[PDB]
């Protein structure tokens, strides 16, 4: 994801 | 009174605004693209708010991040209806100063029903007289209310992490007995509100390159992937009645 990402 | 207490306050997020010209009129899709960038910012706050939560770093970083995406709708929904409350007595919706909602826009953005649904719960803060120390630890355990059928990577964790919420609740409170039912009955109801919501933006998502609204990055992704989980019964709410 574009979420785990900048998580 | 605890540790507890402290936290919640202290890593509270703040004022949130979504930026809404509040001197053209009322489109849609003028509406629907600024609750959109509000649900945008709103969500960067849910993850900065919950990685700091108590006991937060015991999960599998999977688990946290499913946890927050899946359960995100149903926390804007209760904080929303906090505010709503606290501000304006539940007279009118209050996503953000910016961008309240009085009935026209409530129809006007097309969301009546699930509007209407909103501004009962807001009322039941007043009705059910919820202290804002309640309202911190409610708000806590909704992030713990949503998983999937099949189960998280580490599920011993979550349950153990749950139950320590749930008695946290119970703590703040303790004929008294009564105030647990009301208060579960009360984080019950918000789920069926989370899941017309799912469903709107889902539709609206669907249809928005053909009807001119604006969706951010990390809108059209938690969208089309996390929510269908839950529309399609692969990812259930976690209800203390039946
Ligand atoms: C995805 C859709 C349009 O963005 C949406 O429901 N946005 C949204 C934005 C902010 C807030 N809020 O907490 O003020 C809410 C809601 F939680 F109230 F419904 C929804």
């Amino acid at each position: 994801s574009s979420f785990r990402d900048w998580y | 009174q605890p540790i507890f207490l402290n936290v919640l306050e202290a890593i509270e997020p703040g004022v949130v605004c979504a930026g809404h010209d509040n001197n053209q009129p009322d489109s849609f899709a003028a509406l629907l693209s600024s609750l959109n960038e509000l649900g945008e910012r709103q969500l960067v706050h849910v993850v900065k708010w919950a990685k700091a939560l108590p006991g937060f770093r015991n999960l599998h970083v999977d688990d946290q991040m499913a946890v927050i995406q899946y359960s995100w709708m149903g926390l804007m929904v209760f904080a929303m209806g906090w505010r709503s409350f606290t501000n304006v007595n539940s007279a009118m919706l209050y996503f953000a100063p910016d961008l309240v909602f009085n009935e026209y826009r409530m129809h006007k953005s097309r969301m009546y029903s699930q509007c209407v649904r909103m501004r009962h719960l807001s009322q039941e803060f007043g009705w059910l007289q919820i202290t804002p120390q309640e309202f911190l630890c409610m708000k806590a355990l909704l992030l713990f209310s949503i998983i999937p059928v099949d189960g998280l990577k580490n599920q011993k964790f979550f349950d153990e992490l749950r139950m320590n919420y749930i008695k946290e609740l119970d703590r703040i409170i303790a004929s008294c007995s009564r105030r647990f039912y009301q208060l579960t009955k009360l984080l019950d109801s918000v789920q069926p509100i989370a899941r017309e919501l799912h469903q709107f933006a889902f539709d609206l998502l669907i249809k928005s390159h053909m009807v001119s609204v604006d969706f951010p990055e990390m809108m059209a992704e938690i969208i089309s992937v996390q929510v269908p989980k839950i529309l399609s019964g692969k990812v259930k709410p976690i209800y203390f009645h039946t």
